[PDB]
C-alpha cells in the first residue's frame, strides 16, 4: 500500500510551511 | 533521511526545520 | 493578498508527485 | 526559477520535470 | 497568475468530498 | 460551469452537488 | 481506518494535474 | 506509521469546507 | 471524539456538520 | 472571486501542523 | 479501477492517464 | 482575527502559533 507516498505528500507541505524562504531538499531515499 | 525519521513517528517543527536548506 | 505563497503550496505537490524518487529541492524566489 | 515560471502561467509536467534532481 | 488553476484543485477536493460514493466527473 | 460558477463566489455543498454524477 | 478514503483523496488531486485540460471522470470501485 | 496523523490533515479540511463561516474548534484526541 | 469516529470509519458530511461550532 | 476562501484552506493545515496537540479555534472573521 | 491499481502500489503519470477522458 | 492578519500578509509559524488553543 501506498503509505510512504501519502506521508511524503503531507511531508513536504510541512517542510514548504517550516522552511518558508529558507527552502529545503526532499529525497525519499536517504 | 526524513522519510525514515518521520513516516515511522511524528516529527516536531524543531525536526521538520532540520531538512531545510 | 497571500495568492505566490499559495500557488507555491499547489506547486511543491505538483513537484513532489512529478519528480518521484528522484526528489528535488525548492525555495521560493530561486 | 518554478515560481516566476509557474505560478504566473500554468506549467505542463514536463516543464515541471526540469525542476527535478 | 493561475488563481482559477489553484481554485480547481480545492474544487476538485470538494467535489471528491460531497459526491462520496457517486463520484464526479471533472473538465 | 463549475469554475465559474464557484471561483467567482462561494458554492454551498448543495450547490456543489449539481456536479457530482 | 479509511485509507482507501484518503489514498483516493490524493489520486483526485494527481489526476487533476495530469489530466490538465482533459479532466476526468472518478467513481470509486469500477 | 504516521496515519492518524495523515488523516488528521484531512478531517481538518472536511470541516474546513463543511462548517464554512460557522468555524470549528479542533484538537487531536479531544 | 472526532478522530475516533471519523479516522476509523467514513464520516458523510452530517455527521462531519455535529462537530462545527 | 474567492481568494479568503482559498486562504483559509490553507490556514487551516497551517494550524494544524503548528498547533499539533493543543489544537485550535478557526472561525472567519473574528 | 484506479484505487485498486494506484493504491496498492504506486502509479506513474503515464498509469494515471489512463484515467483520464 | 486570524484571516484579516494572515490573508492579507504572510503569518510567521510564531504569528500561527496565536490562533492554537
Ligand atoms: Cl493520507
Ligand atoms: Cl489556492
Ligand atoms: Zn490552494
Ligand atoms: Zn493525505
Amino acid at each position: 500500500f501506498v503509505n510512504q507516498h501519502l506521508c511524503g505528500s503531507h511531508l513536504v507541505e510541512a517542510l514548504y510551511l517550516v522552511c518558508g524562504e529558507r527552502g529545503f531538499f526532499y529525497v525519499p531515499g536517504a | 533521511g526524513i522519510v525514515e525519521q518521520c513516516c515511522t513517528s511524528i516529527c516536531s517543527l524543531y525536526q521538520l526545520e532540520n531538512y531545510c536548506n
